[PDB]
């Protein structure tokens, strides 16, 4: 099927009111054989995550390519930057080769440093835009997730709510699938500091 | 076949300068005298257009032009060397950051990227500079307004108040005179009357003089009714009526 | 200043000329003498090539093409031994491509603006090299006098060299009987040894540096050396 | 100046016509092709008491059968270690065999000439045509011996006996008469010595020349600071039996 | 024409070196005194301004000296817009550097790299290099700080204390007898407004006509800080260290 | 050194040596014309000179169709000016291929000012000092003309023409252009037009002229022609009738 | 100062045969150049001349007459014939920091 | 020096460079060539100077007619002359396979000036010094065009070049008053002979030569023909027979 | 780019490109170096006065080929550092080729050959560098002297040097040093180069480094600590009057 879908894994992302929950698994392997049970999905510079999905070549290695501009970016503005601002340069970069395009779709979540609004992005592997106000997610298993926070989340939860939300939702979509699961790490987006948690799951 | 020729530009004289760049201030000395100010309630962009003829229309003479909706310029000395670089601009931002992100970059490092090319064309063989310098104003995200000087050279000036063209030492001192805390849009206006109309003589219409104010957003301006994510296009220019009823305020 | 409208190659000369060519033109009398003539059926070039020293030979201008066909060059060669063997690959790439016999028009036509090229597109010297270039076809044999201007015509006779006016003009009163009697190649030749004895005041005939060559009809292309020209010394 | 393409009033390159100052500022040469080998030697002098003659090379080999020298600046004697050795191998990749002197000689000054102000498809780059005089010389399957020499001009010419170098106007007036077609090899050893030693500016030594031969079965051999040496005996002894 | 106009000014000339590198000093020679300072908790570095008015606004406040990387800065003698060429050339190689092997790049990679660009104009191609001179500023978990300074020649050497632009000999003979093997960073500064006092013509020193961006050990935690200074802070930095004017 | 009289570089009067002769003298041609603007059309005339018996008048133009609604006036040298005419007929129709409408003069006026204005950069290439003026209707501003200079200056012209006369009509054209306080020609009926032109233009010359001797033509709304010579001696004798 | 683009147009072979450029003196040069000069000069006992000898950039006679002359006129002042040790480092620099200047070419 | 000879890049303040003014005399010096523009065709003619009886009559031919449909004739240097052969020809063959049709005299005429007005921009590429002659029959007409070593060409009746070329037009003005749209160009063909023959009385020094390549509106209609035979020693006898002498 | 060439070939032969550089070596600091048995020792000097630097945060003329390969030139700076990186992917690309560590006779052929398209194929212009080569062969203990002049011209030497003045200090080693007997220890070998050093730079020795070139990789910097030992040692015969 998808050669980038051999490692397996999703990053999922949610948002709240003035928070924004955003999470990913630890497992890394290829097929149904795991390599990496430290491997983490969620890459982290300025104010806003990146999450990304896919094969490695696509993952880690161009993970220096957005870090290229993004550092080019620092070393000249020297300030932050918009979720929507960033996320062009994502979608731009794949539609420059519509032959060779890259099969990894980003998950971009934040909350922004000046307005104060969360704010969550990101897209599929050929750069399709979808932004909605509750939930963007990436990969094959991001089937279960449109779903489940349809009879969960609710309109402005606290953060402490909102962690127990996307939690609770990404322990059980890893059991049910074949490329998630092994741990799960969950990140609580706030205006300033981003509070780290470990999780434990099924391990088999 | 075409450009055979490899050799650079005039190599160093027993200056310490390029003759190349010190001849270039002549033709701002002989141009159009322009000027700008940073009142951060308005930013007024004001020059003269001379008419060496009376079948000549200046109606069809734009000095300010738009790059981007918040961002105005304004050049001096020889006309069409701003026209080709607006035709590069325009297309050099559309490589940058407007295609790239989703808004262009601001006018600090917008221009910088723009004026690097004109010191690539004092530097690569064949290549020949210009003899202008651009005032260049503008809106950042953070930083508000901004107002920029750029020479042939195109190091980046963050000045406050300045004017070039001709008279520029003599209209220079009168814009430091006049200064406080934050000023105002109209306020910039009427001390540029002031300056650029009684420093030179022989025009004294609207349709020989270009103002421009930036910060007011008009809503027809937008085409759209839909929900105003942005402001607008603060970038603003008064018609030929408009020009000669500030002359009257003062 | 004869630098300007000398050492520019793109420059025009007041009398509308190119002072390069005219250093080309008195090549022609610094290099090896040379006779050749047409007189149709057969074809007879014989060409005297001084050497350096007593104990050194010289080097051989003359290139063989096909066998009905020749050229002869005089003067210096400093490019020859490219521009004649990229003309000597067009000879063959005429008779493979086209099939053509290569007769003395075409042959002289692209070399006339090919040496132009150099004054045309900056960046390169011009060539300035005579050839005397014969071929034969249907229409009989043909001379083809190529000078650095790009000289393209037609003559029964021409000897260019060094003193080699004295073989050109003497030889117009009898150029008629030579032309009109055909089949003996061997008074032919002689012709042009006569012309040799005149083109020379100072030595005497060689042996081993006079250089002939021939082409007709039946006989090939060939350069006489050696043995070859005893019987024409 | 002005642009390279001025003629001479002959019509004639100025390149090409300077080029034979640069020879007399090398080292002077003298190959002689005999009935018997090829004689190959140079002139090495010294440049200092503490230089050493071991490891530089003024007498290449393209090949097995064949040989080559230089007298000039080394800088262009490499140029045809990539173009002449490289043409001997190729024809060897096609037809196999030992290339002949006469189309060796005329094959290579087609790769040995290439210059002028520049052209796309040919490299005409280089400035200088020649900077080095070098010797062409070789045994023939058909002909036989045959020495030739690499012109500074870029021309070829047949020489029975060749004098390149500085002391090639006093060396070559002598050659007339001293070359033979009875010349041997062991009489051309002691012949070639002998004009170097008007020549040399100091005493013969083994440091000073280096000396070489073509042989149709061994091939290009060079001669021994050992061999070299005995040679040098030779004449001393030679010398004093003429009178 | 194409020839006469043009007399290889790139090639050896008959001084027996380069016009274009001995015309370039009075080029340095006009541009603002930047003195680079080593210490021994971070490096010291300052710069002039050109023609600084009542009107001039300072906010970005960075001309004549950049930060590459946290742990590294530069700065440049010239005219300003020849650098810019090269101030984000540097960063371009340097983030080549991060996509390599993901790490921080020592200096000494980067002096000599860009050291064959300008000097790859006079080589071949027929171009002209630029008559900026370069300084470099950068850490290392092994030698520790590093200070260079590089010219338009390719010329690169270490320094603790440089001192480049006008009054050149001048600036470097009073550093030379009042350097100490342990200062600090207060201790660098005052050493060092003294002297940029006598470069100029002007009347003392003041805030606007001082350029100074500086490195320290770690803010919070104890490794990895930088931060260019304001303007107002720099106003403020006259009275820490007992010097008005 | 310092002269542009081969190279291009800045002189000490802060005005460039080429763009002086290319202002000087742009009437070696000898000829004048005029432009004038009416109301929904535009008329041009120029003068026109023909000093031989055996010149076709019909080959002889300084008025080239570009568009359909598109003339041009050119003053200059004859091959320089047709330089500029087969850019820009090949730049019209690059309008269409790249939109599908028709050139308008804010376009074309600009494309041949900004690649002469390139000239500047180039100092090998020559640019062209030839009077380059660009005259159509456009359908919703109405008759326009834009003249672009050899040192890349087009702005709006009511009016405009060549020679040393240029500021003679100038001065009566002001005049009217003043007490009615409009730049085009508000009268209808173009063929009473070309006459108004004239009148000005004898006042310059004081002189007649033949059916092929004036070079007349008519912009009218979505179409440009050439007046022929029965149309253009029709003009000239009705004329007289009048005043 | 240069004649070498002067010089082929008169020298010509052999009338005039003469070249002489200005040299850097070594340790031996520079003690008989300042050392003489101080023959009529009186100074502090306590102060050898040869401190300044060892590290120097290119200061030649020329050089050292004003730093003679400058010292001078500083002790003068006081009206004494001997010059203290202050006025010899500041009457070097003065010198050092105006007509001496290098092209600032290290390595090679 | 002055800039106009060695560079052609530069403005004259008389609008032609010196360097153009050179080509003029260079094709004046060559041989007087005609041409004949009349309703029955367009005439052509040439001369080929003997130098010595070595020389062979009937085998140069300076007229290069392009395909059938287009004459054309050259003076001045050779390989200038040839240059534009290789050319004209060339777009010829291309026109025809774009459109599938023979080309126009007008649209002929394009090609040629734009290589002239191209190679004066470029001060490296070395202008034409030689005068082009062509014509021939279209669709439409018998049209003569004259294209000048500046690159100006517009319509022309008639053709000179060489010695006299203002001087061999007088003639032509003569026909002029004779037949107003020329009539018979058989007989233009006779007095083509008759106006070479005008130059011959200042430039006779060696025996003559001449040559007549024509077309024709309706014997040919778009076909290529040539005077010999009776043909060709009628027209050189009616020269000479108003002037025996 | 440009299409001619940027020199132009001497009527006599004195070319303006040959001309000054071997005069940059004139300019510059001198390279000595002697070689040895086991061994061979190249010395330096520095030109800066006042020095602010240590000698290993600051390369000068230190540069490595093969591992027991120690390269130590003055011609230039920049232009000579073009030259060893092309060097060290031309020993490499004998490592992907020949497998083998290459010779210094064809290390000294390849900074020639890059110098010898420079005099000959225009478009860029030669330098000034002149490149003293040492180092050994494989398992061979036999070092090796090549003086390569800018015009591609080479020869074997030994106790050559170049710098300032350094035909004059050759001549002291062209009598006491003897070419076919050369030492044996180690040290022998600076003590006849610290005696050569003295010549030109004198006091100062701050600036003087040495760099002894030993096989199995192994590289040793003298200290100043060292090179005064020998220095006292000069002072002790010469100024007794026998």
């Amino acid at each position: 099927s998808d050669p980038s879908s051999i490692n397996g894994g999703i990053v999922v992302a949610m948002t709240g009111k003035d928070c924004v929950a955003i999470a990913c698994d630890l497992r890394l392997g290829s097929q149904s054989l795991g390599v990496s049970n430290k491997f983490e999905k969620i890459f982290h510079y300025g104010h806003v995550f990146l999450g990304i999905t896919g094969l490695a070549t696509d993952v880690t290695t161009l993970n220096e390519m957005f870090r290229y501009k993004t550092n080019l970016y620092k070393l000249k503005e020297e300030r932050a930057i918009e979720p929507e601002t960033f996320t062009q340069l994502v979608s731009s970069s794949l539609y420059e080769r519509r032959f060779g395009p890259y099969f990894v779709g980003p998950v971009v979540a934040g909350i922004n440093s000046k307005s104060g609004k969360p704010f969550i992005a990101g897209f599929d592997l050929i750069g399709c835009i979808d932004e909605a106000k509750d939930f963007i997610v990436s990969g094959t298993a991001s089937d279960q997730l449109f779903g489940m926070c349809e009879s969960l989340y609710e309109p402005n939860l606290e953060p402490e709510d909102l962690f127990e939300t996307i939690s609770q939702a990404l322990l059980n979509a890893a059991d049910r699938d074949a490329l998630s699961g092994w741990g799960a790490v969950v990140y609580i987006i706030k205006k300033d500091e981003v509070v780290k948690r470990y999780l434990k799951m099924r391990q088999d | 076949m075409t450009d055979r020729y490899s050799f650079s530009l005039t190599t160093f004289s027993p200056s310490g300068k390029l003759g190349q760049i010190d001849y270039a201030l002549t033709a701002v000395k002989q141009g159009v005298t322009s000027l700008g100010i940073k009142a951060t309630n308005g930013v007024v962009i004001a020059t003269e257009k001379k008419s060496s003829s009376p079948l000549a229309m200046s109606e069809t003479l734009s000095k300010v032009s738009l790059l981007t909706p918040d961002i105005g310029a304004v050049y001096s000395g020889m006309g069409p060397d701003y026209r080709v670089l607006v035709d590069k601009s325009r297309k050099v931002a559309h490589t940058s950051y407007k295609r790239i992100y989703g808004e262009y970059p601001p006018t600090k490092l917008l221009v910088s990227e723009v004026a690097k090319i004109m010191q690539e064309a004092t530097q690569s063989g064949g290549v020949r500079p210009f003899g202008v310098s651009l005032l260049i104003a503008g809106h950042d995200e953070f930083n508000g307004f901004s107002l920029y000087q750029v020479d042939p050279s195109g190091s980046y000036f963050p000045w406050k108040a300045t004017a070039i063209g001709k008279g520029s030492v003599a209209a220079k001192t009168f814009l430091e005179k006049r200064w406080n805390d934050e000023l105002e849009l109209e306020d910039a206006i009427h001390i540029a009357l002031l300056t650029l109309k009684e420093s030179v003589e022989g025009e004294f219409n609207g349709d020989t003089i270009e103002l421009a104010i930036i910060g007011d957003e008009n809503p027809d301006l937008l085409g759209y009714t839909g929900i105003p994510t942005d402001k607008g296009p603060r970038f603003r220019k008064l018609t030929s009526q408009e020009i000669n009823d500030r002359l009257e305020a003062l | 200043f004869r630098n300007n409208y000398d050492g520019d190659t793109v420059t025009f000369s007041p009398t509308g000329r190119l002072f390069q060519v005219e250093y080309a033109l008195e090549a022609i009398k610094q290099g090896s003498v040379t006779v050749g003539l047409r007189s149709n059926t057969h074809a007879v070039l014989v060409a005297l090539k001084r050497n350096a020293d007593e104990l050194s030979s010289y080097q051989k201008k003359i290139i063989k093409c096909d066998e009905h066909m020749g050229l002869s060059l005089a003067g210096l060669a400093p490019d020859a031994r490219v521009l004649s063997n990229y003309l000597r690959q067009q000879c063959n790439y005429s008779s493979l491509v086209f099939n053509r016999k290569l007769a003395v028009e075409r042959a002289g036509h692209l070399l006339c603006d090919k040496a132009q090229k150099n004054t045309q597109s900056y960046g390169g010297r011009p060539y300035g090299v005579g050839l005397l270039i014969i071929g034969y076809d249907k229409s009989g044999a043909h001379l083809l006098e190529f000078q650095p201007s790009g000289n393209v015509t037609e003559l029964y006779g021409t000897a260019i060299g060094a003193r080699s006016q004295g073989a050109k003009t003497y030889l117009e009163r009898t150029l008629d009987t030579f032309i009109k009697i055909d089949g003996n190649p061997d008074e032919l030749i002689k012709a042009g040894v006569e012309a040799i004895s005149q083109s020379l005041r100072d030595e005497s005939l060689t042996v081993d540096n006079l250089s002939i060559a021939i082409v007709g009809k039946d006989t090939p292309f060939t350069i006489y050396d050696g043995e070859a020209v005893a019987k024409y010394i | 100046d002005r642009g390279v393409s001025t003629f001479s009033p002959e019509g004639r390159l100025f390149q090409v016509e300077y080029s034979l100052e640069a020879i007399k500022l090398g080292s002077t040469a003298i190959g002689i092709a005999t009935k018997e080998g090829v004689v190959l030697g140079v002139e090495k002098r010294a440049t200092s008491p503490l230089l050493e003659s071991d490891s530089i090379e003024k007498i290449v080999e393209i090949d097995r059968h064949i040989g080559c020298a230089m007298s000039g600046l080394t800088a262009d004697a490499r140029s045809m270690i990539e173009h002449a050795r490289t043409a001997a191998v190729t024809h060897n990749l096609y037809y196999d065999e030992d290339i002949n002197v006469e189309s060796l000689t005329q094959s290579v000054c087609d790769l040995a000439l290439r210059f002028g102000e520049g052209a796309s498809g040919e490299e005409r780059l280089m400035s200088r045509p020649f900077g080095v005089a070098l010797l062409i010389a070789g045994h023939d399957a058909d002909d036989g011996y045959q020495l030739f020499h690499a012109e500074p001009s870029g021309t070829f010419y047949r020489y029975n006996a060749k004098a390149i170098g500085s002391g090639s106007e006093g060396a070559q007036a002598e050659l007339l008469n001293e070359w033979h077609s009875s010349l041997t090899l062991k009489e051309a050893e002691l012949l070639v010595l002998k004009i170097l030693k008007q020549v040399m500016e100091e005493k013969l030594d083994e440091n000073n020349a280096q000396l070489s031969c073509i042989t149709k079965q061994d091939g290009f051999k060079i001669y021994d600071n050992e061999k070299t040496a005995e040679l040098i005996k030779e004449l001393k002894e030679k010398e004093a039996a003429e009178s | 024409g194409s020839r006469r106009y043009d007399s290889r000014t790139t090639i050896f000339s008959p001084e027996g070196r380069l016009y274009q590198v001995e015309y370039a000093l009075e080029s340095i020679s006009h541009a603002g005194t930047a003195i680079g300072i080593m210490a021994s908790d971070g490096i010291v570095l300052a710069a002039e301004r050109k023609v600084t008015s009542t009107l001039l606004e300072q906010d970005t406040s960075t001309e004549k000296l950049y930060k590459l990387n946290d742990k590294i800065a530069v700065a440049v003698a010239g005219l300003t817009a020849d650098a810019e060429i090269l101030i984000n050339t540097a960063r371009i190689h340097a983030q080549n550097y991060l996509k390599t092997y993901n790490e921080d790049i020592p200096v000494e990679i980067l002096v000599r790299r860009l050291s064959d660009i300008k000097q790859g104009y006079t080589q071949h191609g027929g171009l002209r290099p630029f008559g900026v001179s370069f300084i470099y500023a950068g850490y290392d978990d092994r030698y520790g700080y590093q200070l260079y300074t590089s010219n338009p020649s390719g010329n690169y050497t270490g320094w603790k204390a440089i001192s480049v632009g006008a009054n050149t000999s001048a600036a470097q003979t009073l550093l030379q007898m009042d350097y100490k093997d342990d200062m600090k960073v207060d201790d660098a500064i005052e050493l060092a407004l003294k002297t940029l006092s006598k470069t100029t013509d002007s009347s003392a020193l003041t805030y606007d006509r001082l350029e100074f961006a500086t490195i320290r050990k770690g803010a919070n935690d104890g490794e990895v800080y930088q931060k260019i200074f304001k303007p107002q802070e720099i106003k403020d930095i006259l009275v820490k260290t007992g010097i008005t004017k | 050194a310092g002269y542009d009289r081969h190279i291009t570089i800045f002189s000490p009067e802060g005005r460039l040596y080429q763009v002086e002769y290319a202002f000087k003298a742009t009437n070696q041609t000898n000829i004048n014309s005029l432009a004038v603007r009416g109301k929904d059309c535009t008329v041009v005339i120029s003068q026109k000179k023909v000093p031989d018996k055996l010149l076709d008048p019909t080959t002889v133009s300084y008025i080239f169709c570009i568009s359909r609604t598109i003339g041009m006036v050119v003053n200059g040298p004859i091959p320089d000016a047709r330089n500029a005419a087969l850019r820009a007929k090949a730049e019209a129709a690059e309008f269409r291929y790249k939109y599908g409408y028709d050139m308008p003069c804010d376009v074309l006026a600009k494309r041949m000012a900004n690649l002469s204005q390139i000239y500047t950069q180039r100092a090998y290439m020559r640019p062209l000092g030839v009077i380059l003026t660009f005259v159509s209707v456009d359908e919703e501003l109405g008759p326009s003309i834009y003249k672009t200079d050899p040192a890349g200056y087009y702005v709006g012209y009511k009016a405009t023409a060549t020679g040393p006369k240029q500021q003679e009509i100038t001065t009566n054209l002001e005049n009217h252009f003043k007490k009615s306080k409009i730049d085009h020609i508000n009268e209808e009926s173009w063929e009473k037009v070309v006459e108004f032109a004239i009148t000005h233009m004898i006042d310059a010359l004081g002189t007649e002229f033949s059916k092929n001797d004036l070079e007349v033509g008519v912009a009218t709304k979505d179409k440009f022609f050439t007046l022929s010579a029965e149309n253009i001696e029709e003009r000239l004798v009705a004329i007289a009738e009048q005043d | 100062n240069k004649i070498e683009t002067l010089d082929p147009a008169l020298i010509r072979p052999g009338r005039i045969d003469r070249k002489i450029l200005f040299e850097n003196p070594d340790l031996s040069t520079k003690k008989k150049i300042l050392g003489i000069h101080t023959s009529k000069m009186n100074l502090s006992e306590d102060v050898n001349l040869e401190t300044l000898v060892t590290t120097k950039d290119d200061l030649s006679g020329a050089d050292i007459q004003a730093m003679c002359t400058e010292a001078g006129l500083l002790a003068l002042r006081e009206r004494r014939m001997q010059v203290t040790a202050e006025d010899f480092k500041q009457a070097k620099e003065r010198v050092m920091k105006n007509k001496v200047e290098e092209n600032l070419e290290g390595l090679y | 020096g002055t800039g106009y000879d060695l560079s052609n890049s530069v403005f004259s303040p008389d609008g032609r460079n010196f360097q153009v003014e050179y080509a003029v005399k260079a094709v004046e010096n060559g041989t007087t060539s005609i041409g004949i523009k009349c309703n029955d065709g367009v005439v052509f003619a040439v001369e080929k100077l003997i130098t010595s009886k070595l020389l062979v009559p009937q085998k140069n031919v300076k007229i290069q007619v392009v395909d059938r449909h287009i004459g054309c004739v050259y003076s001045g240097l050779i390989p200038d002359g040839r240059h534009l052969v290789n050319r004209g020809r060339e777009e010829a063959a291309s026109f025809k396979k774009l459109y599938k049709t023979p080309i126009p005299i007008p649209a002929f005429a394009d090609r040629l000036g734009q290589y002239v007005q191209a190679h004066t921009l470029y001060n490296s590429v070395r202008p034409f010094g030689v005068s082009t002659i062509f014509g021939g029959v279209d669709k439409n007409g018998a049209h003569l065009y004259m294209l000048e070593p500046s690159g100006s060409y517009w319509g022309y009746k008639g053709a000179a070049t060489g010695k006299g070329r203002q001087s061999a037009k007088a003639e032509l003005e003569k026909l002029v008053d004779h037949h107003p749209e020329g009539l018979s160009a058989r007989e233009a063909v006779k007095q083509a002979a008759k106006i070479i023959y005008l130059a011959h009385e200042d430039n006779k020094e060696k025996d003559f030569e001449l040559e007549i390549s024509w077309c024709s509106l309706s014997e040919t209609n778009g076909l290529h023909k040539f005077v010999k035979g009776d043909l060709l020693q009628e027209a050189i006898d009616f020269a000479q027979k108003e002037i025996n002498g | 780019g440009y299409d001619r060439a940027l020199s132009i070939f001497s009527p006599d032969g004195h070319i303006f490109q040959v001309e000054y550089a071997l005069e940059a070596v004139k300019r510059g600091t001198c390279a000595v170096g002697v070689k040895g048995k086991n061994c061979v020792v190249l010395g330096c000097e520095r030109r800066s006065t006042l020095k602010l630097q240590d000698t290993r945060i600051t390369p000068s003329k230190v540069s490595k080929i093969d591992s027991h390969v120690v390269l130590s030139f003055s011609g230039l700076n920049a232009d000579s550092r073009i030259l060893i990186e092309k060097a060290r992917v031309e020993a490499q690309s004998h490592r992907l080729t020949l497998e083998d560590p290459v010779t210094v006779e064809y290390l000294t052929r390849y900074v020639a050959g890059v110098q010898q398209r420079y005099t000959q194929s225009g478009g860029v212009r030669p330098f000034g560098v002149s490149t003293l080569i040492a180092g050994f062969d494989p398992r061979d203990d036999e070092p090796k002297l090549y003086q390569t002049e800018p015009s591609g011209i080479y020869s074997s030497w030994s106790a050559q040097t170049i710098g300032r003045n350094s035909k004059t200090v050759r001549e002291f080693l062209e009598k006491n040093y003897d070419r076919k007997e050369p030492p044996a220890t180690v040290e022998e070998c600076v003590k006849l180069t610290v005696r050569s050093l003295l010549e030109v730079v004198q006091t100062g020795a701050k600036n003087i480094e040495i760099t002894v070139v030993k096989p199995d990789s192994d590289i040793v910097a003298l200290s100043s600590e060292e090179i005064n030992q020998y220095v006292t040692q000069i002072e002790q015969e010469k100024q007794e009057q026998q």
